[PDB]
């Protein structure tokens, strides 16, 4: 009468999770007057 | 069913990449020069 | 079904038509003057 | 008969890396160009 | 075996135009200069 | 017993269906408004 | 930004 | 959006 | 994927000063 | 809830300046 | 569960459609 | 991954300068 | 699949002019 | 991620009379 | 591919 | 630019 000893492993990695966000970086401002066509 | 289906490949055409048409070549129209 | 598994198939050929000709950009600027 | 021994799965989560890093996004130029000179 | 061909189904592809397009407009088009 | 290729099969799931006009890009922009 | 496309500025416009 | 590289794209303060 | 719809937008400035 | 697990509907609320503008440019 | 799908996100995508010098040539 | 960004031509026409 | 990517509005070179203006 | 793609693009038209 | 973005005119400035 | 310099 004994059942068995399912002890589920757990995951190795498991949820890791990575944010995924993905690379929004957008340095973009070189706007300081360049020398405007104003002469 | 031991190998059902003959492993049908990527339906067609492999080869991700295409850019294939080229419109033009270059040399937006009108009158050449430095103005 | 034994077959075949392998998610093969990514994309293919013709992908992005990109047909990347450029008719004109920059060439005879249109009689600028 | 027996207890049995840890395992299963089928899909535990799935996560995916993170996106990317900064890129550069959209670097300026400047206010106006043409010339620095006092207009 | 084949008890009712258990989803046995048709396997359809990706309908309509696949291949995501997307309008593009640019600076206009520059005017005929004199 | 055994399935008749057990599981589904409802493949075309969602759909894009991209059919844009082709010219996606500028076709030929906007005609040369000539100027002086 | 992208999806504002045609003329969301003067764009052939010499100025105002 | 159409996700494209729009924006007027053209100059206008010294064209008129 | 587009970068900012032509990133600078309006690159010349809209000088339309009316 | 058996439910699912799903990132964020979208990001905050952002955008305004830095497209283009020049109300004050006349270049005549 | 019908929880961390999700849901809350605004834009988070700054348009940024104005950016008006004004001090330029002539105007 | 929905990597979707090669190069967005990286500038629309930077500008025209005035001179 | 391997996808999703960019590059819109590629411009490369549109204009590239000089003091054409 | 299709080894991101054909990316040939920068600066369009810096032109006009700079 | 290091070192390769030069689209419009880059490494071309003439002035 | 063959100018403005």
């Amino acid at each position: 009468g004994a059942p068995g000893a399912p002890g589920s492993q757990g995951a190795p990695g498991l949820q890791g999770a990575p944010g995924a966000p993905g690379s929004q970086g957008a340095p973009g401002l070189q706007g300081a007057p360049g020398a405007p066509g104003s002469q | 069913a031991p190998g059902s289906q003959g492993a049908p490949g990527l339906q067609g055409a492999p080869g991700a990449p295409g850019s294939q048409g080229a419109p033009g070549l270059q040399g937006a129209p009108g009158a050449p020069g430095s103005q």
